[PDB]
């Protein structure tokens, strides 16, 4: 099972 | 002097139930082409996008931009008093402490006035924008909730799945799995049924049913849901007012 | 010996359902005019005032004057048993330990039967009337409902303010605030949605939400509710059987 | 393989709708004229009986006899996923771990298929039948159902008592006692309110409201309840499939 | 904010 | 009140 990234990945 | 004056007071109402689960202290950018809202959960994974939409008011005024800062749960206490269906206009001045909500009924005198004191956020304005997207689906909004909705009891994960000519949502638990397929189609006497596909590569993303299940309350809003998503970006889901748009943008699970 | 029996099992279920909230142990002062009852709440702040009525039965025999004390929950349990619509009477006799309730349908053999043991209050028989009202408004009993739903969620406390051919509803609280303005009017082709008001006087007063919360239960009695207030007197709220009536009575808020 | 075609997945819905509340873990022995189903609660004294039913499925193809243990809450979630009205086929393989729930829409693409994990039992196989009964009746399942919710208000416990044209059914308690009472009739434009009863001696049996309160679950599959009492016997309350049934078996107090 | 009264200044 | 019996009286 995947992990939850969050939006600062692409900000 | 603000006067965005709704032609059914259930359209404001509407709007902020798409809202109200996930953020809670939101800035409402007045300008005079409508209002612009933006915020981001708790988490830091969901951002919500408003964007109203002159022609979805009947009147709107706004000679100066005017920033809101309202708790969307005091607001939607407000927007319980909507005797449906009614107009609602909000007024509200140059430099704000609070918002004044107006209810009147087409036969009056049944005249409403609420009052609500403004909270100062302290935001990013992060108005960013707009992705290249591997692929581009849109649905009835309802068919999209059911479909959430019922893989969400499987699974705290939701799979999305397009390939040619298929959009495919996979859950997977203790219980056991679920998949629905779905197929690009039109019909010609109901075209609000349709479900369309445009396809430049496919894509395998994995999301939090968490968060989707607070993305699919904008289904009030519009009967159908445009659903972008790429490889590595956040994907974007859209209920269209007419006109104007609610917009989520969620990060999937890596990994 | 008494018999009162109803032309509709709802019509006393409806009855009882608009008094349950605010008070529990109630005696109904049987006589051959029909059903008395009166009772106050435990903070004695709202009395309810009950008069049936010998014309909102289909008959009414009572050879003596009979009390039936009884719980209300108790009651209320026995009054959802009604399979509606069915015909309802009470049976009880003149020196009773208990009251049979006895339910039958246009087609039978479908009877149903019911027994209730009786409580015995110790009341106070309190019959005291009639006050000089300074303003008396009649408006539709849902409308009035929806003011005060609405109003509740902004402050514990709601303000009544008559003057000269106006009726306002006033809320104030942390969240903001909120004015309900109502003119008298008439509709000549809807005479059951109009809004009826006499002046003597202005009239500023402030009630506890918690008590008109109950008082708007009597929803379900009368399409109309008519409400006398005075400067300093208690209020008058009243939902009309045909005929009977069921009526509050509440303490306002000074100083 | 066994291929169990609904004709409507409400249909599969609304059978384990009436299992889920008293039973959790059951086998379901599939043959080649059917399934059959059977499960004891917990404190032994319901027994829930099931049988399909090759007339009640669209298709039914099952080349060898296979037991199906499953879990009904987790059965229930999938059975959820019925977007109604929609085809449901049963698919599950010789030698099988799990079961594959398939949805179809008449239009289609727009399948949803679900896999569900087996867990194995472990059971009795307790295929007893049959008793003489001394009294049978039947009655709309609805009026069965409103009557015992009625008199469950009142007690622990429900009489039902069979004398000569005379279904009788008592409930005593704290608050008071209440009795039902209906005749055998036959209304010949209306056969389905028909009441009907045959009797070959007297019944007085006393019944736990609790296990009723399940018993009446079964109110979805069958507009008509039959039921089969006995002196020195469990009861037997049977909603009929068109065709096969669900069946409950009660034991009554005694001493 | 004024008080709540009872019903016993009218009896 | 007559006390619950179960169904291994029938069994």
């Amino acid at each position: 099972k995947p992990k939850q990234a969050t939006l600062a990945r692409f900000f | 002097m603000l006067e965005a004056k709704f032609e059914e007071a259930s359209l404001f109402k509407r709007i902020i139930d798409g809202f109200k689960d996930c953020v809670q202290l939101v800035n409402f950018q007045c300008k005079e082409d409508g209002i612009i809202a933006q915020a981001v959960d708790d988490s830091r994974v969901l951002l919500v996008s408003l964007e109203i939409g002159v022609e979805a008011f009947q009147e709107y005024r706004c000679d100066h931009p005017v920033t809101l800062g309202m708790d969307l749960t005091s607001l939607s206490k407000i927007l319980r008093c909507g005797n449906n269906t009614d107009t609602l206009t909000l007024i509200a001045d140059n430099t704000p402490d609070s918002i004044i909500l107006l209810f009147e009924d087409t036969k009056k005198d049944r005249i409403a006035e609420y009052s609500l004191k403004l909270m100062d956020i302290d935001a990013d304005f992060l108005k960013i924008e707009e992705l290249q997207y591997d692929s581009t689906l849109s649905l009835p909004s309802s068919e999209f909730s059911k479909i959430v909705r019922d893989l969400s009891q499987l699974s705290d994960s939701i799979n999305i799945m397009i390939t040619k000519e298929t959009i495919k949502f996979v859950a997977d638990g203790d219980i056991g799995s679920g998949s629905v397929i779905i197929k690009p189609f039109v019909d010609m006497e109901h075209p609000e049924t349709s479900i369309k596909l445009e396809m430049d590569q496919p894509v395998d993303l994995t999301f939090g049913a968490k968060y989707l299940l607070d993305i699919i309350k904008g289904s009030s809003l519009s009967d159908r849901v445009g659903i972008r998503l790429s490889s590595e970006a956040p994907a974007l889901f859209q209920f269209d007012l007419k006109s104007g748009f609610l917009q989520f943008f969620l990060a999937p699970k890596f990994n």
